[PDB]
């Protein structure tokens, strides 16, 4: 199937016609997306399969062909580019400055746009083009807005 | 069966549109990945 780099849609032929159920991004030959995007099931690429590799449901990571390879991390200051990939419409880019999800267990950031729920593993971006997460395991805040963690793995 | 297609290059773009808050949040992470406001 197809290997090249970039930002893919993850679809599904189960429900009433072709359904978008989420976005991932294939790097140095691993696709990688969000656990509750395909719940760990095999792909296709055409041809091909993608098989799991290494998942996670808390961290709600997984990545198909190798292990998770990307490892660049927001820098706390500067604005950002979620590259959703919103189901039916074109890749688009929106910069953004993240805010902050405080935990026990230390600080991530967070971006405050809200797209379709298809749209969970599309990435965030740095200046410089690298992953530094993917977008789509968030909350709901006290005014009614979505705001997503940028959930961002571990290259071992 | 689920499947992918591409859908673009990833690159930063210049002048793209600029929106969203940056809201600072207590949040919990739980055992079933599912983040929760703490208050
Ligand atoms: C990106 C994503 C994932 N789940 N949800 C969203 C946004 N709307 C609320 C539900
Ligand atoms: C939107 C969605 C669906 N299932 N899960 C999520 C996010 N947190 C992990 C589990």
């Amino acid at each position: 199937g197809e290997t090249t780099d970039g930002v893919y849609r993850v679809m599904t032929r189960r429900l009433l016609g072709s359904t978008q159920v989420g976005v991932g991004v294939m790097q140095e030959g691993v696709f990688h997306t969000m656990w509750h995007v395909t719940k760990g099931a095999a792909l296709r690429s055409g041809e091909g399969r993608l098989d799991p590799y290494w998942g996670d449901v808390k961290q709600d990571l997984v990545s198909y062909c190798g292990p998770w390879k990307l490892d660049a991390a927001w820098d706390g200051l500067s604005e950002v580019q979620l590259l959703a990939v919103p189901p039916g419409e074109r890749a688009k880019n929106i910069q953004t400055l993240p805010g902050i999800f405080k935990t026990k267990d230390g600080d991530i950031g967070a971006v405050a746009l809200d797209y379709p729920a298809g749209t969970s593993g599309s990435p965030i971006l740095d200046k410089c083009g690298r992953v530094i997460g993917l977008y789509g395991n968030g909350v709901v805040i006290k005014n009614g807005s979505y705001v997503s963690a940028i959930t961002q793995g571990k290259r071992e | 069966d689920m499947y992918i297609e591409r859908a673009g290059d990833i690159t930063w773009e210049k002048d793209a549109e600029v929106t969203g808050n940056s809201p600072r949040l207590d949040v919990a992470l739980d055992e079933s990945g599912d983040f929760s406001l703490v208050e």
